[PDB]
């Protein structure tokens, strides 16, 4: 919510923790592990009846929109 | 075998990497304009002219009886010999649209009248196909033949999509090679037929083909399933031993292993060939000539017109032939700043 | 996500369990896809959005089962395609562009018939019937001439691909009205129906005197283009 970048975050984190005797914020790795529960591809579900020509997999995340574009130079790039 | 740089005074925002060129009754027509037709010309087909080294583009028209065609991307081309019933015609099928899907429909383009005031008039008749219909695809090959002495056509080549069973919305833009079946196609009726011979080891795409006197030779292209580009030039001999349209196939030794070629007839059965792409990244460079007869196909390495540097460096390129040795090649004019006309053009002549 | 209502179990066609309180603030607008390609080419845009469109189609009928709040619950969706601007609106409806005889995205009337009457118009446009008109245009099962066929097909020239119920833009929604009232004032300082056809001189004259008048009484500078706040 404030564009705050990772290097910054870690810096001010060490800063405030070593500043006043406490752990106010959480370090990155654990914050991000906790995050992984908010992006797409984390909850199970089902669909009745099954979708038409849609991969039954459910755990995927950030995909590439080329959709497997056969990279052969000759054709449209 | 000389090259000279041309430029389009205008009408530059409208040439996609694929397109086709037909010649008939004098002038030459470009087909397959990028995106759908604007208001300027609802047909999309453009009369293309070279005037004093400049490139000019005017609009084309149609009759009322004409059936209107979308701007296919990279379909197959075929010339119907001028005779009864209507000389002459060009058969087009089927390529893909400004959207990603195939036509699976045969169309026949002809010229009707002129001028009056140096205008030209055409028409496009769709021909329904019954069968035993050929599968929709693109980048395949089609050619015309006469077997004692009846006139028909042969279809072979082209990739396609996975069936709507493994049609996967994460590979939904992947292509795969259609199985290697030859197809026989008459015009009236349009009853198509599917055939296969064991020497048809595999289908491929972008393999230029040619034929003479109802015998057809497929030249070099590229296979994706094995990532290779087989030098197998393929012969087949077709005959309608009425009422059985029987074919016989065979593999020949030498076929040039380049892909996506550009061809111009300098005479009756002679073809100067620019060729587009030999290897996976190294584009084709040489300039070849093909004669052909019952003796066979004879090949020669004609003099390659000495390219410029800016063309010698770009990755890919394309073009067509205005007719009779004449030809146009086009390179992505990748530079700064973008005009936005991103395509340089070279006129190229034989002898 | 716009709204959620109920359908169980009797008549109960809908109880709005949740309606969004402010759909405009980007705070609530979730992204789905990003593409480093201009809206210009139809090629790349269809190339990428194809999977998306086909998915949206395959997502209307079947019912989604969610493990929500500890319960396995069933979900159906209704889909509106709205947030497009006129340019792409056409570009995904198959109409020509831009200001030709066919002007209204809903009332397929032309300019002249919209000038005869201005409010008797029934919403007849729909994605399916436009698909049908495209088939009509391509086959031409009557072999009608070019322009006459384009008339009998009513704007449908290119196969549309993206079902989307368009709506009036709530953003501009005023700018043509603004320039119209502006022309009204400029031609009312003139006696335009007393001198029916004036040239550019009296045009610029009326403009300048009107703008000095507005600056004098309401204290507003003249402008070249009409944004929102100037119109307001
Ligand atoms: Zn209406």
């Amino acid at each position: 919510n404030t564009f705050l970048s990772c290097s910054q975050y870690h810096k001010m984190y060490r800063t405030v923790k070593a500043t006043s005797g406490r752990q106010i914020f959480q370090p990155l790795h654990t914050l991000r592990n906790a995050e992984k529960e908010l992006l797409p591809g984390f909850h199970q579900f089902e669909w009745q009846p099954a979708l038409k020509n849609v991969s039954t997999s459910w755990d995927v995340g950030i995909i590439d929109g080329l959709s497997g574009w056969t990279v052969s130079v000759d054709d449209v790039p | 075998m000389s090259l000279q740089p041309l430029t389009a005074v205008n009408c530059g925002s409208l040439v996609q990497p694929g397109f086709s060129l037909l010649d008939l009754e004098g002038d030459v027509y470009l087909f397959g304009q990028k995106g759908w037709p604007k208001r300027s010309c609802p047909t999309g087909i453009f009369g293309v002219r070279i005037k004093k080294g400049e490139l000019k583009l005017r609009a084309i028209s149609f009759s009322n009886n004409s059936s209107y065609l979308p701007p296919l991307r990279c379909p197959a081309i075929a010339h119907f010999e001028a005779q009864d019933g209507k000389p002459e015609c060009y058969l087009i099928h089927g390529g893909r649209t400004p959207n990603n899907e195939l036509s699976s429909s045969l169309y026949m383009l002809s010229v009707d009248s002129r001028g009056c005031n140096r205008k030209v008039t055409l028409r496009c008749e769709e021909k329904e196909l019954v069968g035993d219909v050929p599968s929709a695809r693109y980048g395949h090959t089609l050619s015309v033949i006469n077997s004692r002495g009846k006139t028909a056509c042969v279809l072979f080549g082209g990739r396609s999509y996975m069936p709507p069973t493994e049609r996967t919305t994460q590979n939904w833009n992947s292509v795969v090679d259609c199985p290697p079946q030859v197809y026989l196609i008459d015009l009236e009726f349009g009853c198509c037929t599917a055939h296969t011979l064991p020497e048809l080891t595999d289908g491929q795409s972008f393999h230029v083909a040619l034929a003479r006197q109802d015998c057809v030779y497929f030249l070099g292209g590229h296979i994706l399933s094995s990532d290779c580009r087989p030098s197998r030039l393929i012969r087949l001999h077709v005959e309608l031993l009425l009422g059985s349209p029987v074919l016989t196939c065979t593999i020949l030794h030498e076929g040039l292993t380049i892909t996506s070629a550009i061809a111009s007839p300098i005479g009756y059965h002679e073809y100067i060939i620019f060729g587009g792409y030999q290897s996976e990244t190294q584009k084709r460079m040489e300039c070849t000539y093909v004669g052909l007869d019952d003796v066979g196909v004879h090949m020669e390495s004609r003099e390659p017109p000495q390219w410029t540097s800016e063309i010698s460096h770009s990755r890919t390129w394309f073009g067509g032939s205005l007719g009779k040795g004449t030809a146009l090649v086009a390179i992505p004019s990748e530079g700064n700043p973008t005009p936005p006309e991103a395509y340089h053009f070279y006129q190229v002549s034989f002898q | 996500i716009m709204s959620i209502s109920i359908r169980l179990e009797g008549e109960d066609d809908g109880i709005t369990i949740f309606q969004e309180q402010k759909p405009n603030s980007e705070l609530s607008c979730r992204p789905l896809c990003l593409m480093f390609v201009d809206e210009s080419d139809h090629e790349t845009l269809t190339a990428i959005l194809g999977p998306v469109v086909a998915e949206r189609k395959a997502m209307m009928e079947s019912r989604l089962i969610i493990s929500v709040g500890g319960l396995l619950r069933s979900f159906r969706f209704f889909f509106r395609g709205t947030g497009y601007d006129e340019k792409m609106v056409r570009e995904m409806e198959g109409l020509e562009a831009s200001g030709s005889t066919y002007i209204c995205t809903l009332c397929d009337s032309t300019r002249a018939e919209a000038s005869q009457n201005m409010v008797l118009h029934s919403i007849t446009r729909s994605h399916d019937e436009n698909l049908e008109r495209y088939e009509i245009w391509r086959k031409n099962p009557f072999s009608e001439s070019a322009d006459e066929l384009r008339d009998r097909v009513k704007g449908v020239s290119a196969k549309p691909f993206m079902e989307t119920q368009p709506t009036l833009d709530a953003l501009h929604c005023d700018i043509g009205n603004a320039t119209e009232f502006y022309k009204i004032f400029q031609d009312e300082i003139g006696e335009v129906y007393q001198k029916p056809n004036p040239s550019r001189e009296e045009r610029r004259r009326w403009r300048s005197t009107l703008d000095k008048q507005l600056r004098k009484k309401m204290k507003l500078k003249p402008v070249m283009r009409m944004n929102g706040n100037y119109a307001r």
